[PDB]
DNA sequence: GCTTTTTTTTTTCACAATCCCGGTGCCGAGGCCGCTCAATTGGTCGTAGACAGCTCTAGCACCGCTTAAACGCACGTACGGAATC
């Protein structure tokens, strides 16, 4: 028959994989677009350093990284290994974040 | 003529925060030991960071300290840590770290 | 040729000397490089604005060595503190003698 | 020159999933990415107005990796490497 | 005529009753005791203002008001009506006063 | 001296009161005593530290406003 | 004869003036007085230094009225910085107009 | 105690991913160099703040009341957490 790893066993994989690296993991054009995306809603016609793009990035990533190390604490929490909304949304409650 | 930090044995350059400090309104006067103790602090520091990097480097058979070698020397440090608790090291990543629960069960 | 670039400051020959100082050996990158800036940069303000307040605070005009050392040991962690306070005393007490 | 489209969709499912990787998070809930994506946009407006205020202050028509800088340690979330 | 509450119903009565007043809820002195205990620890021999150990009751009970609040929601959020000891860990590991 | 006992568990449950928490374990009225501990020696720490600092020997309630705006738990009405 | 206070500021008879302004019939406890100073000191104190690094990031010496609102901006919410903004620049074309 | 079925734990490989080396090539660390501007020297001048002296404030210690609050036990209900689906 075929080979076919149970349901989880990629994942930590995965996880061991993305914890030993430092490259961005977000594509960077989408991120360059939708950053001036947003960036027009506050200024129009306005240009970005690269340096600039970069340092978004980096910052994002962090910050979404962390989110979910918060979050996968508070699933853990409610005796689950499935992140939910509801645990991003403690996460940012307990973080101050939103109130 | 010679260097306020070689007369305080110093690699950081006192005269360079002597003039950032007098410059960047934290007061008025500026004490002649204020840069002389704030440079040495400084350096202290580098070192620090420096040493640990230093090794994290050498544990990855890389002669060149990177910034991933840099978090692994701070966050695995648990004071060097709280000192850069806000602080994002850009190409960095995060210390390996599996929660318990999450392997499955070991024999 | 054309304009020579602005002088932009750094504390990268002080990183590099202080580097071989204790592995000598060891080299650093482009963006480590970058990374001991900002370090170097964020501690400066840190202490230098502790350093203001604490002036400040008791009506001085002055910051002198004894700010900058109150702030080290308000901004430092246990044996990081010490080290400090130690080497920027040492460091003092020669520049003193040295005149 | 042009308006931009509907970009956000492009940080894609497997962007997400890679992230919260390098988080610890074994599990997804299919409703994560979404929740993700109104986080994220939440986070770079927050960030790239007061970035573009920096900006507008400066009187420069070119947001600078240093308004991000400086916007960035604003809200807390200080970053190495990239200046300052 | 033996009349009792079932039990949660005079917890909630106190809930209303102390969320709607603003007097402080340790008892003054064994604070004061516990603040000089601690203060010795750093410099002998202190004193202190009244208006000093006042402002650091109201700053630590309002601290512990507060962790409540986030304690409750973490242990809601395992499907709990009562808050527990690893309650309050993740609520502090989430705040980042601990690891 | 263990003064720590004298956060009794009444005034524990009081607080938690306000916190809006309705059930409580027995073994939190310990951890809750330890949190409590550990902020006050990071905010007397810091306070005195100031007192130091000022040459003097009684600390003041600027000491511990200055020392709760480091830690950024800001406190309003004794001195701001 | 006795006179020893110190002479301590307060910004309490501008609390006081702008209170008679929007409810005349209403007065203020001491302790409700202390907490609006403090108020005003941290709001100062807040936009004062956003204002201080605006400056010393764009090279300037001077702090002036564009850089109060550019802080202002940055560190008020929506809407009160809109009115705040608004009331700032009233007062200011106001006191040109006048002398 | 018997006896069969599940059920658990162990055995035997087959595979797939990961790891590790040497090889190859590219580019950025590293350092040299020449020039500039920012530190240093060696002056003077003013006042910040160290110091001593004094006032008197508010911090400390102790006493004895009268409660309100803590405590410590008795009793049971509703809640947590295991098990099952
Ligand atoms: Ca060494
Ligand atoms: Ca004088
Ligand atoms: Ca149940
Ligand atoms: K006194």
């Amino acid at each position: 028959k075929p080979h076919r790893y149970r349901p989880g066993t990629v994942a930590l994989r995965e996880i061991r994989r993305y914890q030993k690296s430092t490259e961005l993991l977000i594509r960077k054009l989408p991120f360059q677009r939708l950053v001036r995306e947003i960036a027009q809603d506050f200024k129009t016609d306005l240009r970005f350093q690269s340096s600039a793009v970069m340092a978004l990035q980096e910052a994002c990533e962090a910050y979404l990284v962390g989110l979910f190390e918060d979050t996968n604490l508070c699933a853990i929490h409610a005796k689950r290994v499935t992140i939910m909304p509801k645990d991003i949304q403690l996460a940012r409650r307990i973080r101050g974040e939103r109130a | 003529a010679k260097t306020r930090s070689s007369r305080a044995g110093l690699q950081f350059p006192v005269g360079r925060v002597h003039r950032l400090l007098r410059k960047g309104n934290y007061s008025e006067r500026v004490g002649a030991g204020a840069p002389v103790y704030l440079a040495a602090v400084l350096e202290y520091l580098t070192a620090e960071i420096l040493e640990l990097a230093g090794n994290a480097a050498r544990d990855n058979k890389k002669t060149r300290i990177i910034p991933r070698h840099l978090q692994l020397a701070i966050r695995n440090d648990e004071e060097l840590n709280k000192l850069l608790g806000r602080v994002t090291i850009a190409q960095g990543g995060v210390l390996p770290n599996i929660q318990a629960v999450l392997l499955p069960k070991k024999t | 040729k054309k304009r020579k670039r602005s002088r932009k400051e750094s504390y990268s020959i002080y990183v590099y000397k202080v580097l071989k100082q204790v592995h000598p050996d060891t080299g650093i990158s482009s963006k480590a490089m970058g990374i001991m800036n900002s370090f170097v940069n964020d501690i400066f303000e840190r202490i230098a604005g502790e350093a203001s307040r604490l002036a400040h605070y008791n009506k001085r005009s002055t910051i002198t060595s004894r700010e900058i050392q109150t702030a080290v040991r308000l901004l430092l962690p246990g044996e990081l503190a010490k080290h400090a306070v130690s080497e920027g005393t040492k460091a003092v007490t020669k520049y003193t003698s040295a005149k | 020159r042009k308006v931009l489209r509907d970009n956000i969709q492009g940080i894609t499912k497997p962007a997400i999933r890679r992230l919260a990787r390098r988080g610890g998070v074994k599990r997804i809930s299919g409703l994560i990415y979404e929740e993700t994506r109104g986080v994220l946009k939440v986070f770079l407006e927050n960030v790239i107005r007061d970035a573009v205020t920096y900006t507008e202050h400066a009187k420069r028509k070119t947001v600078t990796a240093m308004d991000v800088v400086y916007a960035l340690k604003r809200q807390g979330r200080t970053l190495y490497g990239f200046g300052g």
